[PDB]
């Protein structure tokens, strides 16, 4: 018939992740002179209308 | 237009509001109702509501509360919270 | 030497104001320094014209000693709501808003 | 894009690739249209966390801007040195006193602007339909009549 | 619970009276129409409307329940 | 109320609020398993999949005994350097609910996603 | 309808002043965000002006910010205040 | 095994998104893509779109929950570690570490039981 | 009959039209919509043209709310027997 959850659902099961290592420099320069960075201070706005 | 009912308070089955204001919002509510009724000194209860949303939430928060009224209005993503409560409707949009 | 407890503290010496970063690309002993003048001017003149407060925000990062990276002048906006991108030195941009103010500020150098 | 069948005949449900969290509209006022603009379509995409960083691989596009632009400053810094060493005899000015040398009243002007912004206020408004009446008539044929008469 | 409140005696049992007048029948209950048969009794105001104004004021109201009984409390 | 008990049937659901229970609780563990902001050493990397081990448990304490929940930790170390990282799950829409924080220290920003799918 | 924008004050040459005013009605049209009006203001001065400029689109904001002499113009369009600088 | 998650069919779905959105596989191709800020963002929407789509098209009765994190060329130190709460016969994790040149990305896929 | 209602607008200082406005197009697009939430997006739509964006109105038969508006921006009237609010936040 319809759906029923009886059955035992207690089984946890973790793969881990990692990425390969290389030189940190890796031929490229820290940062730069200039930073060029945008900040929004104001919260996006959604109108709704309820009646 | 599918009203849904959570924690003893019909509201809008899709919550426009965020899920954990959305909970805290309608407890005050109910708590406030509880000690004052909507019917007699009516306008005191809306007042304490729109103090506490500021004191828990993002300032600026603008609370409408009538028996029968219909609005249109603009807020922020998660900031719209619309419940009914026995016969009395209340909406609450966060700007 | 203090106050009910002896010598103080390292971390009870230094109290910060409640503020929110949407970006911080500064050196984090710069932005607590701006954060702490920035309260202090606040209060100092609440309910008052953002520009005034700017213009003494400018004045202090400027005056103190060792808080300059070069490059282009420091400039600080402080609007209740603005939005803009801007070009700026690199580590030398930080945007805050005070929780109790609620109103952004944002300080950077542009060469 | 599938739907899964209920057992039993139930009410049939199905899944989307669209997150349900993200809000459902998103509206942002424009000037040109000078109206309210509303975009049923959203990105409806999540990120735990976004990192924006000043990175740059060698001989990017990117890189050669930031090298002209270095140049650029150097070259002023280069001419306002050298005239100056120039015009001077001797001069011993550094490099950093020619940099903030380089700066004038008149070459640098600063000027702070502000946007006239009405102080927010908080107002409570009561609204309450006129008084209703229960009213009872009872009319009958003599009492017409007695009025008529 | 009472805890020392002297309060009116007078008053306190009017109600008493008016409301066992009705409830007699120890139906253990009160109605939306009892509340009125009292003041239909003796006559006190004109219409429902005067007693139906302030009871509604004190919240609301229902079919039948026992609460009713504040009609008289607070008439 | 008929179609509310209707709706029962369709789908129990269970949905006790888990957009910032799970979020409150996970913010409050990665502050107290964090400790020290500056270490970031590679010895740190496999004490990181130790924090994540001990987030899981949490969740379920947390009224989510019937849900089934995914949890993912990102450990990284940030120079500058920028790296967005945006999740997208298929799930019955407003059967399931997911809470995200992130923590950023000066030199280190840990990332905690955790995923709750209804399931009986 | 949206008419031309009415400068409170600026530092910009008359042939100058003219070409803002035309790439800030386009850029109003074109983007909806403020944020995204302020970016396409900066890109398009970048190839006219060079490669420092700096544009911020605030509806109620006051600042002061060091400009070059005669790189700087503020216009105001109906309910928005647009203020760009330059280095 | 018809209706059964297999976690070879996973591996796959992810490789199908990687080589769409830029990989022409080893040999005869011609691809150098530089992570940027305004690319990385619409390649994360791009490569979720493709997984989702990917694994739907051969999916089977599963809830599907996908994760995309950009490395920013290495140079730095991150782990990630999946934890899933599951039964063990019902369903399995997979996550799956792709090098593509200059951008590094790290795809993860959660299996729940339907 | 609109006996009492509160009005909050600046008065000779060329914003006159604005309280002149609302009593205007609240008459006119009550009538004609004959609806509580077409006449909130009605008179929002049209303010918002004139005065800019950040209008909010809300229009109901019997209602009570409390908000914060911006101040000179927030009206208060009766229209027939219908009330409109109508106010500027933000």
């Amino acid at each position: 018939k319809e759906f029923n959850n009886p059955i035992n659902f207690q089984d946890t099961e973790t793969r881990y992740g990692g990425i390969q290592n290389q030189v940190v420099n890796i031929n490229q320069y820290v940062q730069r002179n200039p930073n060029f960075i945008d900040l929004d201070n104001i919260a996006e706005l959604s109108e709704h209308s309820v009646n | 237009q599918q009203y849904k009912t959570f924690m003893g308070a019909r509201v809008l089955w899709p919550p426009e509001c965020a899920d954990d204001i959305l909970e805290g919002a309608i407890r005050e509510t109910q708590d406030a109702l509880k000690k004052f009724e909507i019917a007699r000194e009516g306008q005191k209860i809306a007042e304490h509501l729109k103090k506490y949303m500021d004191d828990h939430f993002d300032p600026y928060w603008h609370v409408f509360f009538g028996k029968n009224f219909g609005c249109q209005a603009v807020h922020n993503k998660n900031r719209f919270i619309y419940f009914y409560i026995e016969k009395t409707a209340f909406l609450m949009y966060q700007t | 030497m203090s106050d009910s407890d002896s010598d103080e503290g390292r971390v009870v010496e230094e109290p910060l104001p409640p503020h929110i970063i949407r970006f911080n690309d500064m050196a984090q002993h710069l932005l607590k320094k701006v954060i702490r003048q920035a309260d202090v001017l606040i209060k100092e003149n609440p309910q008052g014209l953002e520009k005034d407060i700017a213009l003494n925000l400018v004045k202090f990062v400027k005056s103190q000693p060792e808080f300059k990276i070069g490059d282009g002048e420091w400039q600080c906006i402080i609007g209740k709501n603005f939005g803009c991108s801007l070009t700026f030195d690199a580590n030398v941009l930080a945007f805050f808003d005070l929780l109790p103010s609620r109103k952004s500020i944002l300080l950077f150098k542009s060469g | 894009l599938t739907a899964q069948e209920l057992n039993e005949d139930m009410p049939s449900k199905m899944l989307e690739p669209k997150n349900p969290q993200a809000p459902k509209n998103i509206t942002v006022y424009d000037y040109y249209t000078r109206k309210f603009k509303t975009d049923e379509l959203v990105d409806q995409m999540i990120v735990h966390f976004s990192m924006d960083g000043d990175y740059i691989w060698k001989e990017s596009n990117e890189y050669k801007t930031q090298e002209e632009i270095r140049d650029t400053k150097k070259a002023l810094i280069k001419e306002a040195m050298r005239k100056q060493e120039s015009e001077e005899p001797g001069a011993n000015h550094d490099e950093e006193a020619i940099k903030q040398t380089l700066r004038n009243k008149f070459n640098y002007n600063t000027r702070e602007c502000q946007t006239i912004n009405p102080s927010i206020r908080e107002r409570g408004v009561s609204t309450e339909p006129p008084p209703s009446d229960t009213i009872c008539g009872n009319i009958t044929q003599w009492e017409i009549f007695d009025a008529y008469y | 619970m009472a805890s020392e409140v002297m309060n009116l005696s007078e008053e306190d049992i009017q109600f008493c009276q008016k409301a066992f007048s009705d409830y007699d029948e120890d139906g253990l209950g009160a109605i939306k129409v009892s509340d009125l048969k009292l003041a239909l009794e003796n006559i006190g105001c004109s219409l429902s409307e005067n007693d139906l104004f302030k009871m509604i004021s004190e919240v609301d109201e229902k079919n039948t329940g026992l609460i009713k009984f504040s009609d008289f409390l607070n008439i | 109320r008929k179609r509310e008990a209707s709706l029962i049937t369709l789908n129990y659901i269970k949905n006790r609020f888990y957009p910032s229970k799970i979020q409150k609780i996970i913010k409050e563990l990665f502050e107290d398993r964090l400790k020290g902001v500056e270490y970031d050493p590679n010895n740190a990397n496999q004490l990181s999949e130790r924090l994540v081990l001990e987030l899981r448990e949490k969740i379920k304490r947390g009224k989510v005994p019937r849900y089934k929940i995914g949890v993912q930790v990102v450990f990284g170390e940030i120079k500058g350097q920028g790296l967005r990282i945006a999740s997208k799950c298929l799930w019955d829409v407003q059967n399931d609910n997911y809470a995200s924080y992130t923590y950023t220290s000066e030199k280190v920003y840990c990332t905690g996603i955790v995923f709750g799918c209804y399931f009986e | 309808m949206n008419h031309e924008p009415e400068v409170k004050a600026t530092d910009m040459e008359e042939d100058m002043i003219k070409r803002v005013k035309e790439i800030a009605i386009n850029a109003v049209k074109e983007y909806k965000q403020e944020k995204q009006i302020a970016h396409y203001i900066k890109y398009e001065f970048d190839k006219i002006d060079g490669y420092g400029w700096n544009c911020i689109v605030g509806r109620n904001f006051g600042s002061h910010i060091i400009h070059q002499t005669k790189k700087y113009i503020f216009f105001k369009i109906n309910e928005l205040c647009l203020l760009l600088w330059k280095a | 095994t018809d209706k059964e998650y297999i976690s070879e069919e996973v591996q796959k779905a992810i490789d199908d998104s990687v080589k769409q959105v830029f990989g022409i596989k080893d040999d005869s191709s011609q691809v150098t893509i530089t992570y940027n800020k305004d690319k990385v963002n619409l390649w994360t929407q791009q490569i979720i779109d493709y997984t989702i789509r990917g694994l739907n098209k051969l999916g089977k009765h599963f809830k599907y929950c996908v994760t995309a994190i950009l490395q920013q060329t290495n140079h730095a130190g991150i782990s990630v570690q999946i934890t899933a709460y599951q039964d063990t016969a019902t369903d399995g994790s997979l996550i799956q570490c792709y090098e593509i040149n200059d951008i590094y990305a790290i795809v993860s896929v959660f299996a729940m039981a339907v | 009959h609109a006996n009492e209602q509160i009005i909050d607008m600046p008065e000779n200082s060329e914003m006159k039209s604005m309280k002149n406005d609302a009593f205007s197009q609240a008459k006119f697009a009550v009538e004609n919509y004959k609806f509580e939430n077409k006449i909130s997006s009605h008179i929002k739509k049209f303010f918002d043209e004139k005065y800019g964006p950040n209008w909010h109105c809300v229009v109901g038969k019997h209602f009570n709310a409390y908000v914060s508006y911006d101040s000179k921006n927030f009206i208060f009237f009766y229209e027939g027997q219908l009330a409109i609010l109508l106010y500027r936040k933000g």
